[PDB]
RNA sequence: GGCAGCCAACGUGUUGGCUGGGUAGGGGAGCGUCCUGCAUCCGGUGAAGCCGCCGAGUGAUCGAGUGGUGGAGGGUGUGG
RNA sequence: AAGUCCAAGAGUGCGGCAGUGAGACGGCGGGGGAUAAGCUCCGUGCGUCGAGAGGGAAACAGCCCAGAUCGCCGGCUAAG
RNA sequence: GGUGAAAAGUACCCCGGGAGGGGAGUGAAAGAGUACCUGAAACCGUGCGCUUACAAUCCGUCAGAGCCCUCGACGUGUCGUGGGGUGAUGGCGUGCCUUUUGAAGAAUGAGCCUGCGAGUCAGGGACAUGUCGCGAGGUUAACCCGGGUGGGGUAGCCGC
């Protein structure tokens, strides 16, 4: 009620005049008053600890090596040619269920771009893996660089 | 002729082929259950000594288990604020009566 | 379910007592009984199943004490000061008839059925009544012992 | 997430309208008046629910005596024969009999009768 | 004064049934040979050509 | 059943309690009888009602065919319209509202045996 | 004859005993609404909304039961 | 010392969250008042109302009877 | 603020001074006609069924005659494990909220409907109580590096 423009002015005296009494033509209880606890910006942000966000991951990771759903491979793509046909093809030999969680390192533009088109494919780096990505694909496909990358930075 | 029948605390004047509602009994559809007896009216003649209403039972087979009408509650007192909304449906069993 | 009368149901008959002698409020609270219907097994509070009363010789009503002088009948004409007063011996003389008419009226129930219930009462001062036509029934006050 | 009203606030103004049919004036007409009615309505009825019991209690009762005093015996006294001789018939069943079979009703007063003590106002 | 309450539904119609007109009772009258309906009160100034026969 | 015709006039400037005055005393009547009395009634909104009645005698005989003598009116009502409001200045600074209401007619004829 | 709370007795959830008026007020368990992660299903062969019918639950209420109107979205499960 | 003891849903201690801190009448013991008030101020392991429906008292918060889990067109009683 | 996919926005005829409407056309639909998507409620009509002019009514509730409608079996209407509408007549019956020792109260608030209108959010805040991780240890702040929700960061803080 105090950022509604105008509203300044008591509208009408507080007596004799046989209404109910107002400070405001901005009062919440007005159409086109201030809004009472309404929406403000706020961070949703939390401050998870790293060990139960790590083991998290490890758990997420756990169950699909599991269920056997944990793969290894060393390129997605011949050469330095991106071509999602390519990688459509060997992926439906790996996996032929629909969401598909792609372990690339950074440098391997050519195998990113191979598959990013794809539409349940979804690719991060080993250094960015996180249980929601994890839980949410039905299988995880690590470059052996990468899968090496993760195990190392972790079991060292 | 006809009888008074005992059932479920209550008592039914039941003739052979009349159909009555009365309080759930354990039997299923089909069932026939025996039934004591408070009164026994053979046209002229009255049938009112225990003794002799102990030898009698009426038979009757169970048709189905029904539901009552749909009664609704809603208790409340004023200048309060106290209100309190119950439903029931009381369990039935119907009888049609075989004999006497 | 409890018996209930239908359209057909109701028979009427046809009473008539002899006041004479009789005490005023027992021959009321008889009439007021046959007028109801209380003496029938068909007998039901929303229905008007009563017989009709004929009361002879209401000028020989018996009335105890000294009511006859101090007992006064009540009236308001809705006016101010309206209220006039009649003793019992004097509406006896005048209208022999009204004594016994407002005991039985008053012993009925005062709603829309009790009106109707009071069609169905006949009062005469005389030994005589015109309804010999119904044949009525000479019905004796008696009590039952217990 | 602004939520509007309507959806859910209907609801519950349809059923206590629908329960209110037949009523005279604001009381089927209005939502506000409709359940303040509807308040007393059940009231009322889980009240005359009870007193329906005592009510029907009533007629019977009515019924039978004036059947007895047809057979020149008095209510009170029938009952205190019919428990002497134990006779269970309660006073549903004794008022049909009054009603649908006088004989039957007769037949139950004489056994009253020959059940209730020589001397009714003795001692014991 | 003013009104203490507001009314019944029922109460309402009943007075406000009685605001309501009545037909004038007409007559027949024949003028260039065709039979026109006049009230009796405009018979006579109807047969005089007095009256707008539209 | 009967053959029949309608017309409708719709926002007419006269409030539907005074056109349901008028109606009043024509529903029922044949179209003949029913144009005679709003002929000679005295009220203003006899004329309005009095046109609707006639377009659907003539919509009755061009468009269906119908006799014109046969024709009677089975059903008429008015319904309220759009009410315009105005604001008339009274004493001390009142001003008060004014309803300025409209109304439709609606008229059925039935082609009936005599 | 149905429901519920506490406790007991045993059983892989039933039996029994006791108890169940209630304002301020404390505790417990739920209904309906919207927006969303994920998973599923329905929809121009007619979604929502609205008006009905016939029914349903101990209550908030329900109807993936059905007519009418209507014209593009909606339901369900589990979480936020 | 026993009783109650599948509980009075009792006491005691600590902690979370309270509300309340205007009381009324009736019985009994008293002050103030004129041994007046439907008065006022206290006492009472006294009651009811408050926060209590049902029956009785014609009607009638505070009196008498009795504490409403729901259903029954069964039965017996309380005050009256 | 919303016609419709498209203006194809209704040629022509009929009643009318017009307004408006009825035929005829357009359209999948005019139950889309520039008053236009859907079209609730208050509020206002018309038609049909039952009821009501001897009656004292918090407007209802529980009994309930009569009439009307409908679903079954039988036959010409009549009965049922029925279901609806209306309701003569009988019993019972002092609105809702707020605030009070106590209000149907002749105390306060509300003419009616629809829509809107009140314990919310921030902070390594404080106390308590669930839950999850780690455990004599637990945890990072700023900040740094990742197009992220991830990784790193020991200064601190709290236990000891
Ligand atoms: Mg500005
Ligand atoms: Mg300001
Ligand atoms: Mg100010
Ligand atoms: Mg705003
Ligand atoms: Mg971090
Ligand atoms: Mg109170
Ligand atoms: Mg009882
Ligand atoms: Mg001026
Ligand atoms: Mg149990
Ligand atoms: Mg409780
Ligand atoms: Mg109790
Ligand atoms: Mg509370
Ligand atoms: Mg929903
Ligand atoms: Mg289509
Ligand atoms: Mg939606
Ligand atoms: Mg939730
Ligand atoms: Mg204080
Ligand atoms: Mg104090
Ligand atoms: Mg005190
Ligand atoms: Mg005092
Ligand atoms: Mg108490
Ligand atoms: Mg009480
Ligand atoms: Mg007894
Ligand atoms: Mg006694
Ligand atoms: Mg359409
Ligand atoms: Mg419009
Ligand atoms: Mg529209
Ligand atoms: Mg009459
Ligand atoms: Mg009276
Ligand atoms: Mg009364
Ligand atoms: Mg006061
Ligand atoms: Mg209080
Ligand atoms: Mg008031
Ligand atoms: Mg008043
Ligand atoms: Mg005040
Ligand atoms: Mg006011």
């Amino acid at each position: 009620r105090g950022e509604v423009s105008g509203g300044g002015k008591k509208p009408y005296r507080q007596k004799g005049t046989g209404r109910a009494r107002q400070g405001s033509t901005r009062a919440p209880q007005f159409t086109g008053g201030g809004t009472v606890h309404g929406p403000k910006p706020r961070d949703y942000s939390q401050r998870t600890p790293k060990k139960m966000i790590a083991a998290a991951l490890r758990g997420a990771l756990s169950d699909r090596a599991r269920n056997d759903r944990i793969h290894a491979v060393t390129e997605l793509v011949e050469g330095q040619t991106p071509s999602t046909k390519s990688a459509k093809t060997f992926l439906g030999t790996l996996t032929e269920n629909k969401k598909v969680l792609v372990v690339i390192g950074r440098t391997d533009e050519v195998g990113a771009k191979s598959v990013r088109n794809l539409p349940g494919v979804h690719v991060i780096s080993p250094d960015q893996l996180n249980t929601y990505d994890v839980l949410n694909a039905d299988d995880v496909v690590f470059s052996v660089e990468a899968l090496n990358a993760y195990i190392s930075a972790n079991s060292k | 002729t006809y009888a008074i029948v005992k059932t479920g605390g209550k008592q039914y004047k039941v003739a052979a082929g009349d159909v009555v509602k009365v309080e759930k009994l354990d039997s299923e559809p089909g069932a026939s259950v025996s039934l004591p007896v408070a009164l026994v009216v053979d046209g002229a003649n009255v049938t009112s000594k225990a003794d002799d209403l102990a030898k009698v039972a009426v038979t009757a087979e169970v048709l189905e288990h029904t539901k009552g009408p749909k009664i609704r509650i809603h208790k409340f007192k004023n200048k309060t604020g106290y209100h309190k909304r119950q439903g029931h449906r009381q369990q039935l069993t119907v009888l049609k009566v075989t004999g006497i | 379910p409890t018996y209930t009368p239908k359209a057909g149901d109701t028979t009427r008959s046809w009473y008539v007592i002899d006041a004479s002698d009789v005490v005023l409020g027992r021959l009321a609270s008889a009439a007021a009984t046959l007028l109801r219907g209380k003496h029938k097994p068909t007998f039901t509070p929303n229905v008007d199943g009563g017989d009709f009363v004929i009361v002879i010789n209401a000028d020989k009503i018996a009335v105890s004490g000294d009511k006859l002088t101090k007992k006064f009948a009540y009236r308001h004409s809705g006016y101010p000061g309206g209220l006039r007063k009649r003793t019992i011996g004097e509406l006896l003389e005048k209208h022999p008839t009204r004594v016994v008419e407002n005991a039985i009226i008053g012993m009925l129930p005062h709603n829309k059925l009790g009106r109707q219930i009071q069609k169905k009462l006949k009062v005469y001062a005389g030994p005589d009544h015109p309804h010999a036509a119904q044949q009525p029934i000479p019905f004796e006050i008696k009590q039952v012992a217990q | 997430a602004r939520v509007k009203r309507a959806l859910n606030a209907q609801k519950k103004r349809r059923t206590v309208l629908k329960a209110s049919k037949g009523y005279r004036g604001q009381r089927s007409r209005l939502y506000r008046k409709a359940k303040e009615q509807q308040l007393h309505s059940l009231t009322y009825a889980y009240r005359d629910r009870r007193a329906r019991k005592g009510e029907f209690r009533k007629l019977w009762i009515s019924r039978i005596n004036a059947a007895a005093r047809a057979n020149d015996i008095t209510y009170n006294r029938l009952i205190q024969g019919l428990k002497a001789a134990g006779v269970e018939v309660d006073r549903k069943n004794l008022a049909e009999l009054a009603v649908s079979d006088p004989a039957a009703f007769t037949a139950l007063v004489d056994v009253a009768r020959a059940a209730l003590p020589e001397d009714v106002n003795a001692p014991s | 004064a003013v009104p203490k309450r507001r009314m019944s539904r029922a109460n309402t119609r009943s007075r406000r049934a009685q605001w309501k007109a009545e037909a004038p009772g007409l007559v027949t009258v024949s003028v260039a040979g065709q039979q026109r309906k006049v009230p009796r009160r405009l018979l006579k100034a109807a047969r005089l050509g007095l009256v707008d026969l539209d | 059943e009967f053959p029949s015709a309608t017309a409708k006039a719709r926002y007419v400037r006269v409030s539907a309690t005074k056109a349901r005055r008028v109606i009043d005393l024509v529903r029922g009547k044949s179209v003949e009888e029913a144009l005679d009395i709003l002929r000679w009634a005295p009220q203003a909104a006899s004329e309005p009602v009095a046109k609707v009645i006639a377009s659907a005698a003539a919509n009755a005989q061009n468009n269906e065919g119908l006799d014109p003598s046969t024709l009677v009116v089975a059903t008429v009502y008015a319904d309220e319209g759009p009410t315009a409001k105005r604001i008339r200045p009274r004493a001390q600074g009142r001003a008060f509202r004014i309803r300025k209401r409209t109304s439709h007619i609606t008229v059925i004829v039935e082609s009936r045996p005599p």
